[PDB]
């Protein structure tokens, strides 16, 4: 080893647009180009864009994250936050499903 | 301990015996030898409770933990 | 781009609590769509003399409470 010395779909890179509360430190993320509609963000439903229903008609490349939460508010937020962070690799962006109970409202979903 | 509960199961019943004989010598970190949390699986939120003591010691221990996990953004860190 | 992210990097982490509020209300407006300008503090201090004597000196942003008589009778 060498002895250390005493002296020496592509995605944008940016802030979220919408912060969701005060104080919420703003971290250089990886983003989509545009703005995902409310629609796509649903496992569930397809839409117009997508007919999917289930993860598997999705065919994601790498594993899933299941998020099992009651509500999705500044907390999941926080979660996602760094799994999305500029420094983690792109090639290893693990899809988050948020398994929630009651269906979240459109600040969150604008946040994310 | 009641994460992944093996019930038949010598070495998680022996481990409880361990954590008994920590908690004798009044040790806080009694739980500290269970699996589930020494694998990563389970934390509690009295952690954030025991970061907030000691903080009344340790002023830099809640912005070394955020740095760690983070929750503020100080450029150069 | 390096550079302009690590400027707008100092910048945001150099932005105070008020610039924090001011884009959160701006932000909601944009979103609702009201124009964000004319949202452009308070340094002041009132309080209320109750009959003051009839020496008391007149100071300018004043407002006197008057009892107007009834203008019908
Ligand atoms: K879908
Ligand atoms: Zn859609």
């Amino acid at each position: 080893i060498a002895p250390v010395l005493e002296l020496a779909v592509e995605y944008v890179k940016g802030y979220p647009p919408n912060s969701p509360y005060i104080g919420s430190s703003p971290t250089l993320c990886h983003l989509l180009p545009v703005k995902a509609p409310f629609c796509c963000l649903r496992l569930d439903k397809g839409c117009k864009h997508n007919s999917y229903e289930d993860a598997k008609a999705y065919g994601f490349k790498n594993k899933l994250i299941i998020v099992s939460a009651e509500t999705a508010g500044n907390g999941l937020y926080n979660f996602i936050v760094p799994l999305r962070a500029y420094y983690r690799s792109r090639k290893e962006l693990n899809p988050i499903v948020l398994l929630l109970d009651n269906k979240p409202d459109h600040h969150f979903l604008e946040a994310i | 301990r009641f994460m992944q509960f093996r019930a038949k199961d010598s070495y998680s019943l022996a481990l409880s015996k361990l954590e008994k004989r920590e908690r004798e010598n009044g040790s806080n970190l009694a739980f500290m030898f269970r699996l589930p949390f020494a694998a990563g699986r389970v934390f509690s939120i009295s952690m954030l409770d025991t970061l907030l003591y000691q903080s009344f010691v340790k002023d830099y221990m809640i912005t070394i933990t955020r740095l760690l996990l983070g929750l503020d953004t100080t450029p150069g860190s | 781009a390096a550079e302009w992210i690590s400027q707008q990097r100092l910048s945001l982490y150099r932005r105070s609590e008020r610039q924090e509020l001011s884009e959160l209300v701006k932000n909601r407006m944009k979103h609702l769509g009201l124009p964000t300008t004319g949202y452009d503090h308070q340094n002041t201090l009132s309080y209320v003399l109750i009959n003051p004597p009839p020496d008391t000196r007149l100071e300018p942003s004043d407002i006197v409470y008057l009892i107007r008589s009834d203008p019908l009778a």
